[PDB]
């Protein structure tokens, strides 16, 4: 839209955008950047910028796109951490989006997509660079996103338990186990175990669970 | 079927409660009104209630001075009359109204009539009205019995306590000048009879309590 | 465009994932055999110390 | 307010003939009538509601027509038990009630004579101080009758008070009693009391008295 | 001759890097043409410098080019019915975008890419010409001219090998046309290669399934006409000849169902062959394993042919696999729903033994809730071994519920004010929800109705209900006809089938009356209440409280409620006076709407919607007027009015207003009124019954992106409503309103968009049978879910 | 909206009109509803003033020259039976010879009708119908089929004697290989590029030759018309391929003696060393044969509906579809003359012989024609 | 009490006794697989321990059950049976 300039300019007119804040402009600005100058000497910050952008105006799926781009064009780059990190971070977002947050309630009751998503993204992301400094907010997303995982399955569990179904329940159990021990939901979903098992006269593993409890009662 | 309780005789201005109770009927949902008609055939409405304590409505004539109230609970009708003039005196009806068509009465009770006057009560006097048995003697004469300066109506008046019946013709009572009542009560026999049949009438004055057997000799005069 | 006291480092909603719980493994009894360890939900251990949330920051050099 | 008119008062017929009771409306009422029979000594009935359909249990003979202007009860072969006054009562407006004056339904019979009978007073009404003496009518028709009293041939009208029954249930007839007041004193002064009857049943004037110190 | 110094010309990506690298020598080296060469060939490989000159001042290399690079920008003309979407596919495929190709040799083979698509459309009369707006240093905007005449036509298509058979009649299934009818004035008149082969696949089955196992096709040759238009077809066959099917002798792997396997097969002899007949069996066979349950299991039939006598022994083998490969399931879609939400319906459940039909049936109850977009699962082998086997549930779910608003012109203040609004899965719960109400100058209301469903694991439905209508003439309050009442309805609904639902509960409601208006069937309920006012004023008064007993039934077999093609749906509700209360009677009614779509295309479809209601007073009574049945409001029926149906008001000379603007009001004494006035307004009824009959129409031209977001429809719609109450004795002298007579009657359209905002209809129809003075508009418009 | 957004290209209108010779028509005995708005093989015939007619339809016509009066009229289209009544729906010309009348339709339905009456020697059935017009002669009867076949035939009977397969095009594609012979042998073109020497005494192939460009997905020229048929010399042949790519090549081996390969061309007859053709965007050429070397042009009449051309009165002619009619300078190409009698449709060969000159419309149907 | 409309319920790991006459100790996992299908459940805190059992459940009162579980030893090899119906 609009006129050319130099793609130096067009940079300057974005940081000038940038300052201001204007998601809005600085979409429009490079937009006309990257299709007017398909490749440049900074084309690399032109992908970092529609990205941030895309961050702050939701535009999530282009930014998903925009991302791989850069992945498969620049699968060498130092600043990578930020790269991976806001892709999670994106993932995370999506994960959890609504207006049901106004409300005090709790989103253990949907997909765990983008969840894992990130969670597999953040994994890839430390054990490459365990050194920056985007580690320790994405540490403690990690542990929320086992935690939300967590919920959502003692959720299930408790779903076929008011149904009184014991067998995907069990499977379902010693998939979260080696999925993880531990949260205050697992030590929930012992006795539950327990229970389920009771009913179909499991004595013996009644009284295997009950010295699991025993042990960890805790 | 349709009872009524009131009063006998009082004196204008006081007050008086009747009460109606209705037996074989629900005496719920229906329209019950109080209807006078005074001796003189003239015909009056005087009250209306509804089944429910909804609408009442009254006469111009008796304005609010009167309460008209029911109990489904007792299936009882209450009619308080105050403010009361000598011109109230009449035979009051309890009323009912048709269900299920409206716009008009269905059953009426047998009538409580209501006499209010300054004036006391009077214990009658019986005179004994002997058979005129100089028209003939082989025929038909009547004897009777005259009820006078009693107050108020009415007095039952049989002969022989009902035993006698040989077309028994009771006049209306008439009211002279001094405001009490005065009938005669006399009854057509065979002049044969006389020396064969006692009679005796049997009069009975209810608001004076006054019970008086007055026998008319059998003499052919 | 919507932002007040500008998007440069901020973050966006909340934070309780930054308030959020800590952990508890199990000492897993003896005799009785707890599931082994299995998937990549291991959690390399941090050695972190690093600046979080509003203190960390967002953007491209 | 609303105006029942109703006419004439009292109506006489034979058995087996057919009567058309008139009744006027003042506000020509879009046909909103009910006609009422109460028989003497009884409570009031229904007859018609509707202003021309029959209440249950009764009759067909009984029919209603007429508008609003005027209306009219036609009762057909109407029989012997049937002698009631007839009301007409009116409810399209509801807040007032207007009655009839009530219609006195009578028989026609053949002209009846009264057997005359005079009583004289007691003699415990002299003790007191009236005298009473009663002239009386039996079973005649029709209702209308002159009967004056004679005093020592002194005709006298105004102290004295009759009362007349309604037609009898059996022979259709009338009777009368005309009581004489006078005072014990004023009762022993005059020797002859008479009472004359002038009626339609009657050929000619009949005269019957009494004479003191007799009975 | 030594290179001293070089001008490494090349730009927009490039520096000295790249041209040195095209270059052999340095400063201090021998240098040569082979260089010139080199670069040439060099530079047509990557494909950055259109040319080359690499020229020597002395022995001082230089470089001077033109570059193929950036395409500045393109533009499309005359492009009418193909996009430039396409085109781009085109282009891409071509290799061929910004900072790409040049060279204008090569217009050609773009211009050939370009007619090869018209190649490929079915055209071939058409040109396109590219334009260069030149821009500076490299850079050119490429217009396109599009020359699209016209396409060739269908002509004739004649075929050989056909005695048995005409040829139009089986041209008759075809997407082609060689003509188009008269009766359908419009039909395309187009080709394509796939219609093509679904016309010879088609002649395929049929001469199958009459029987002719020796038909084939021996090859089908177009016309390639010059002129650019004629395109016929010439069609080379075998007639062949029926067989008749003889016997059947299947075999294969059975896990003793041999018995009930059989069963599908069982047949007469003497029935021709057909293989759409086997193919159908042959399914019938999987669905019932499916219904022991088994994945993949294989089917092959064999047509033994007796030539000699043209007939068949159809010999069958088969494989069956395992079982119970039930271990888990996955949902995707739910961004707002709870998992439960789900699985209450899901019959079939993890840990199990399979059956498809349980899978089935949950589509279809879930469907049949009505709170989703689209659906689709799938039965995802396992890989870790051929004896389990997960599921998804991957579909897509509905943002819905909506906020009521807005109404026909009207009065300044009385056309808005108007609450109403519905989640009915508030807040992503499947707690379900609808409340309303409305402030006005002469009434106010309130309403409030929420339901959970699922108060169980069973499908428990706990409903209440509560109601406020303020009404007194709001803001007057004083000598006006005021009803003003306020009530509860809470009651419960059991599941009892897979398809039938009950529903029992309660009522207890009070209501109070003031300064009421003389009318007829008012005065003769209140008779027949047992309460006899005036007949005159508008002074008076009468309330009430009392308690009922409700409850219906419902059948649902159905596709879904978004927007449903096919099934039934029926609501029957009854209710109850009960003892002890004021007031004694029933009202009852019943309300059906059924789908029938001619082809599953699910395009061309039946509707079938229709009311019955009838309710009574018990003891002889009458039903207060307030509960009356209502018709129209372009909810119910459209052409008219709302409440406006039936029997209708009926007024006295009134003789009460306590007021006198200029007795701007109807009929009284006191305006000089007498002479009973009959009215028009409408005041409901006891009895009604009312159809409508309903084409769905195709829409006409719109994207099936929403296209399949909305709904349309041609109705003839009708009914009628009446009391049997009514009587002639009075009534006489008056239009009787008795008898289901004064039938009402209209046609018209149904237009139903989705829009985020809820269900929005307007509408367009026109009355026929009209009757005494009834209003109406044509052009409407609403927003409410009615059926 | 869609039914008013067509587009089309224009060809060239009228020149100037000449009459140096003033042109009419002998008469017009035109004929009931025939072909419609078609193609085809299709044109009458005549023989000794007895004059061979028939429609699209069915319908067939004997007629007198001089009046085209009807000496008799028959019809294939069958009265009974239930084939649309057997409509004739015809894909080859008339051929006639002896007493006797030979037709093939798009059926592969092949009649044979004694002349004089018209009556039915015999109809017989082959594989795939005509881009060529049945070829009968030397007691051999001569198919080009649809199905990229020779059908050899009795000349007697319609016996099969023979038959050949052929490569098929990849389209099928319309046009035609219009088969002639020489001394005893076969000898044809081929929409697949190729052209063939064959033994006409049982169809044993003697050589072939392939003639065209190479190219594909930009199949054979549209443009490059009509009358893709040989055209013999003593020991040469002369024809294009269906580019328009013109081969004189050895008449016994196909071997080229030249080529004016590089010209596209669309219709031609030869007259000595002077070869009259139409053109590519329907322009005019006089040719040489040693290189297609242009003896004259006229490009005043371009895109247009045209038939082959033809002599008459030694001026050179030709006309449209559209009524249009032309005699022309043999010499250096300008108009003589110039006609219009209809609107009807003209796609067929022009009747130039013994004198005279004939046409047939599609339904605006036969003009006998002179000037 | 009544209630109503008890749905029908199921879970897996049955087919038939007939295959259990077919076996006995000594088999490998693999030797069950070939015939048995695949365990749902098995021993996750001890040795290869496998759960062959019928459930389910009808409508209104009445209830299913055939259970049965098989002990492997080290090798996966069974060493000892408990087969045994509903309770």
């Amino acid at each position: 839209e609009v006129p050319d300039n130099p793609p130096n300019e067009i940079y300057a007119t974005a940081q000038q955008k940038l300052q201001d804040g204007n998601w809005r402009q600085a979409i429009t600005q490079l937009e006309a950047l990257d299709n007017r100058y398909p490749f440049g000497p900074y084309s690399q910050q032109v992908q970092l910028d529609l990205i941030y952008a895309y961050y702050k105006n939701a535009d999530l799926p282009l930014a998903q796109a925009a991302i791989d781009r850069f992945i498969r064009l620049n699968p060498t780059h130092p600043n990578i951490d930020y790269v991976m990190y806001m892709r999670g971070l994106t993932n995370m977002a999506l994960d959890d989006s609504a207006l049901q947050g106004f409300f005090g309630v709790d989103r253990s009751d949907r997909d765990p997509q983008h969840a894992r998503a990130a969670f597999s993204d953040f994994s890839k992301l430390v054990r490459g660079y365990p050194n920056s400094q985007y580690t320790t907010d994405a540490t403690k997303r990690l542990v929320f996103l086992k935690d939300r995982l967590a919920k959502y399955e003692y959720s299930v569990a408790e779903y076929y338990t008011e149904r009184g179904a014991w067998v995907a329940v069990v499977n379902r159990v010693e998939g979260m186990l080696r999925d993880y021990p531990d949260t205050q939901a697992t030590r929930d979903a012992l006795p539950l175990m327990e229970n389920a098992y009771r009913q179909m006269q499991m004595n013996a593993q009644a009284e295997k669970v009950a010295k699991i409890i025993a042990a960890n009662s805790s | 079927q349709l009872v009524e309780s009131g009063g006998g005789l009082v004196q204008p201005g006081r007050s008086l409660k009747l009460s109606c109770v209705a037996s074989r009927f629900t005496f719920s949902n229906y329209g019950m009104n109080w209807i006078r008609q005074t001796p003189g055939k003239g015909l009056e409405w005087v009250a209306y209630i509804g089944s429910t304590s909804s609408h009442i409505y009254y006469a111009e004539t008796v304005k609010g001075r009167f309460t008209i109230s029911r109990d489904n609970a007792k299936n009882t009708l209450y009619l308080q009359m105050t403010g009361l003039r000598s011109e109230d005196t009449a035979l009051y009806y309890c009323v009912g109204h048709v269900r299920k068509l409206g716009a008009f009465f269905d059953y009426w009770g047998q009538g409580a009539m209501v006499t209010v006057s300054s004036a006391s009560t009077k214990g009658p006097s019986v005179f004994p009205l002997a058979p005129s048995s100089k028209s003939t003697s082989g025929g038909t004469a009547a004897l009777g019995c005259l009820v006078k300066d009693y107050f108020p109506e009415p007095v039952t008046v049989s002969w022989n306590s009902g035993a006698l019946t040989s077309g028994v013709h009771t006049f209306p009572a008439v009211l002279q000048s001094s405001g009490l009542y005065s009938l005669s009560s006399v009854v057509t026999v065979p002049s044969s009879s006389l020396g064969t049949q006692t009679y005796i009438c049997n009069v009975n004055h209810k608001p004076s309590n006054t019970k008086v057997d007055k026998k008319v000799e059998p003499k052919s005069c | 465009c919507s932002s007040d006291s500008r998007y440069k480092r901020q973050v966006s909603g909340d934070e309780a994932y930054l308030e959020a719980a800590p952990l508890a493994e199990l000492h897993a009894p003896a005799g009785m055999i707890l599931p082994v360890t299995s998937g990549d939900y291991a959690i390399p251990v941090t050695n972190g110390s690093g600046a979080v949330g509003k203190a960390l920051d967002i953007r491209p050099p | 307010d609303i105006q029942m008119t109703q006419s004439p008062a009292s109506l006489s017929a034979s058995l087996g003939e057919t009567v058309t009771i008139e009744c006027r409306a003042s506000e020509d009422i879009h046909s909103r009538l009910a006609w009422y029979q109460q028989k003497p000594g009884k409570s009031p009935q229904l007859l018609i509601y509707n202003a021309n359909s029959l209440h249950t249990g009764v009759p067909s003979r009984f029919s209603g027509s007429g508008s609003g202007t005027q209306f009219s009860l036609k009762i057909n072969s109407l029989q012997s038990e049937d002698v009631a006054s007839y009301f007409c009562l009116q409810y399209y407006n509801y807040p007032p009630y207007t009655f009839g004056a009530g219609a006195k339904l009578e028989l026609r019979r053949t002209v009846a004579a009264p057997s005359v009978f005079i009583f004289p007073p007691s003699d415990e009404q002299l003790k007191s101080g009236t005298a009473s003496v009663v002239c009386l009518l039996n079973n005649f028709y029709p209702r209308e009758a002159k009967v004056q009293w004679k005093v020592d041939n002194a005709l006298q009208s105004g102290n004295s008070q009759e009362s007349v029954t309604e037609q009898d249930s059996k022979d259709s007839t009338y009777s009368l009693s005309s009581t004489l007041t006078l005072s014990k004193a004023d009762y022993e002064k005059h020797k002859v009391y008479a009472c004359e009857v002038t009626h339609q049943g009657l050929s000619s004037p009949v005269t019957k008295s009494f004479n003191r110190g007799e009975c | 001759f030594v290179v001293k110094d070089i001008h490494f010309e090349g730009l927009q990506r490039v520096a000295v890097g790249a041209a040195l690298l095209s270059m052999p020598v340095r400063t201090g080296d021998t240098v040569n043409d082979e260089d010139i060469s080199n670069t040439i060939r060099a530079l047509f490989a990557t494909g950055n410098f259109e040319d080359v000159r690499v020229l020597r001042d002395g022995d001082t290399l230089l470089v001077q080019v033109k570059e193929r690079p950036t395409i500045a920008s393109i533009t499309f003309s005359g492009n009418k019915s193909v996009k430039d979407d396409m085109l781009k596919q085109n282009l891409e495929a071509s290799g061929v975008r910004v900072g790409e190709s040049l060279d204008r040799t090569t217009i050609a083979d773009i211009e050939k890419g370009l007619e090869d698509f018209y190649y490929s459309v079915g055209k071939y009369s058409a040109s396109v010409k590219a334009v260069v707006t030149p821009l500076p240093r490299n850079r050119v905007d490429l217009k396109l001219v599009f020359q699209e005449g016209v396409s060739a036509e269908i002509q004739q298509i004649n075929i050989v090998g056909n005695h048995a058979f005409t040829t139009d009649e089986l041209i008759s299934h075809f997407q082609l046309r060689d003509e188009v009818p008269w009766w359908n004035v419009v039909g395309d008149r187009k080709y394509q290669k796939q219609k093509l082969a679904g016309d010879l696949e088609t002649l395929r089955s049929y001469y199958l399934d009459r029987g002719y196992a020796r038909f084939n096709i021996d090859s089908t040759q177009v016309s390639l006409t010059p002129d650019k238009k004629g395109i016929y077809v010439t069609v080379n066959i075998t007639e062949g000849d029926q067989y008749k099917l003889s016997g059947v002798e299947v075999s294969g792997n059975l896990a003793g169902h041999s018995a009930e396997i059989e069963q599908l097969t069982k047949i007469e002899p003497g029935e021709l062959y057909n293989g759409t007949k086997v193919t159908k069996m042959e399914d019938d066979i999987k669905k019932l394993l499916g219904r022991y349950g088994y994945a993949y299991p294989r089917v092959q039939s064999m047509p033994e042919i007796n030539d000699a006598d043209k007939t068949v022994k159809l010999r069958v083998n088969v494989d069956a696999g395992n079982r119970f490969y039930v271990r888990k399931i996955r949902f995707e879609g739910n961004d707002t729903s709870k998992d439960a939400v789900l699985r209450r319906e899901m019959r079939q459940m993890e840990g199990a033994w399979l059956g498809s039909d349980l899978v089935d049936q949950g589509k279809e109850r879930l469907n049949r809730l009505g709170f989703f977009e689209t659906v689709d699962t799938d039965t995802q082998r396992v890989p870790g071994s051929p004896d389990q086997v997960d599921v998804v549930y991957k579909v897509k779910e509905r943002n819905t519920g909506s906020f009521n608003f807005g109404i026909g012109y009207g009065t300044e203040s009385g056309v808005s004010f108007q609450a109403g609004v519905q989640q009915d899965n508030w807040l992503g719960t499947g707690y379900a929800v609808g409340i309303n109400g409305t402030k006005n100058d002469y009434q106010t209301y309130a309403e409030l109705s929420v339901t959970n469903p699922y108060f169980t694991v069973d499908g428990v439905s706990l409903g209440g209900r509560l109601f406020y209508n303020d009404f007194q003439a709001d803001d007057a309050d004083l000598s006006d006809y005021t009803n003003k009442s306020y009530g509860t309805d809470v009651t419960l609904g059991f599941p009892i089938n897979e398809y039938n639902s009950l529903r029992a509960g309660l009522g207890y409601v009070h209501n109070s009356l003031s300064n009421m208006q003389p009318q007829v069937a008012m005065w003769r309920y209140l008779y027949s209440m047992g309460e006899h006012p005036s007949t005159s004023d508008q002074d008076n008064s009468f309330k009430t409280d009392d308690f009922t007993f409700n409850y219906g039934w419902t059948y649902n077999k159905l596709d879904r409620g978004y927007f449903p093609t096919d099934g039934s749906r029926v609501n029957l509700t009854g209710k109850v006076t009960i003892p002890g209360s004021d007031n004694e009677y029933y009202k009852v009614t019943l309300d059906t709407a059924t789908y029938v779509p001619i082809d599953d295309d699910h395009k061309w479809v039946v509707l079938g919607r229709t009311r019955w209601g009838y309710g009574d007073g018990l003891g002889g009574k009458e039903m207060p007027f307030y509960e009356n049945f209502y018709a129209g409001g372009s909810s119910t029926v459209r052409g008219f009015q709302s409440n406006t149906i039936g029997p209708k008001a009926v007024y006295f000379p009134h003789q009460a207003s306590n007021y006198d603007p200029d007795y701007d009001y109807e009929c009284a004494t006191q305006d000089g009124a007498k002479d009973l006035c009959k009215s028009d307004d409408a005041v409901g009824g006891n009895a009604m019954a009312v159809a409508s009959l309903e084409f769905i129409t195709p829409t006409p031209f719109i994207s099936d992106k929403y296209a399949n977001s909305v709904r349309t429809s041609f109705f003839w719609d009708m009914g009628t409503v009446w009391d049997t109450n009514w009587d002639s004795s009075q009534y006489s002298g008056y239009p009787d309103y008795s008898d289901p007579s004064n039938i009402r009657m209209s046609a018209g359209i149904a237009l139903q968009w989705m829009s985020p905002l809820g269900p929005l209809v307007f509408s367009y129809a026109q009355p026929f049978k009209k009757y005494d003075g009834d209003k109406a508009e044509q052009f409407q418009f609403n927003i409410g879910k009615t059926w | 909206l869609f039914n008013s957004e067509e587009d089309v290209v224009k060809m060239s209108p009228l020149p100037t009109v000449e009459n140096q010779f003033t042109p009419t028509t002998a008469w017009s005995t035109s004929v009931g509803s025939g072909i419609g708005n078609f193609y085809s093989n299709l044109h009458p015939a005549l023989a000794d003033n007895v004059v061979y007619a028939a429609d699209r339809a069915g319908l067939v016509k004997a007629l007198n020259a001089d009046d085209g009066k009807e000496i008799w009229s028959v019809s294939l289209a069958e009265k009974d039976g239930w084939f649309s009544k057997e409509p004739a729906l015809l894909s080859g010309g008339v051929t006639v010879s002896g007493g006797h009348v030979y037709i093939g339709s798009e059926k592969a339905q092949v009649y044979a009708l004694n002349t004089s009456d018209g009556t039915v020697a015999w109809q017989t059935k082959v594989a795939g119908e005509a881009l060529s017009r049945p070829v009968v002669s030397d007691g051999l009867v001569l198919i080009h089929t649809s199905n990229g076949q020779l059908q050899a035939l009795n000349e007697a009977d319609g016996a099969v004697k023979w038959t050949v397969n052929l490569d098929m095009p990849s389209l099928s594609l319309r046009g035609e290989s219009a088969p002639t012979t020489a001394f005893g042998a076969a000898v044809v073109g081929g929409d697949n590029g190729r052209v063939s020497a064959v033994l006409m005494e049982q169809g044993q192939m003697i050589w072939q030759q392939r003639i065209s460009q190479a190219t594909g997905s930009t199949e054979i020229d549209r443009l490059s018309d009509v009358d893709t048929t040989p055209v013999v010399v003593n020991g040469v042949v002369f024809a294009l391929a269906y580019n328009g790519n013109l081969t004189a090549l050895d008449l016994r081996s196909g071997q080229i003696m030249w080529k004016r390969e590089l010209g596209s061309v669309n219709d031609f007859i030869v007259d000595g060393n002077r070869i009259y053709l139409v053109d590519q965007n329907d322009r005019v050429m006089a040719l040489t044969i040693d290189g297609g070397v242009t003896l004259w042009t006229q490009s005043d009449l371009l895109h247009r509906l045209l038939t082959s051309p033809v002599l008459y009165n030694g001026n050179l002619v030709v006309g449209d579809s559209e009524g249009y009619l032309h005699w022309i300078n043999v010499e250096d190409g300008r108009f003589v003359a110039q006609q219009k009698v209809d609107s009807s449709g003209f796609q067929t060969e022009p009747v130039a012989a013994d004198g005279k000159l004939l046409i047939q419309a599609k339904d605006g149907t036969v003009y006998s024609i002179t000037r | 009490e009544r209630v109503v409309y008890r749905p029908d319920i199921n879970q897996g790991n049955y087919l038939t006794a007939n295959d259990v006459s077919k076996i006995r100790v000594g088999m490998t996992q693999q030797q069950v697989a070939y015939a048995l299908g695949t365990p749902l459940m098995s021993d996750p805190f001890g040795t290869n321990t496998w759960f062959y059992v019928f459930r389910q459940q009808p409508g209104h009162e009445g209830v299913t059950q055939q259970t049965l579980t098989l002990t492997f030893n080290s090798s996966g090899v069974l060493t000892n049976i408990d087969n045994k119906p509903a309770l």
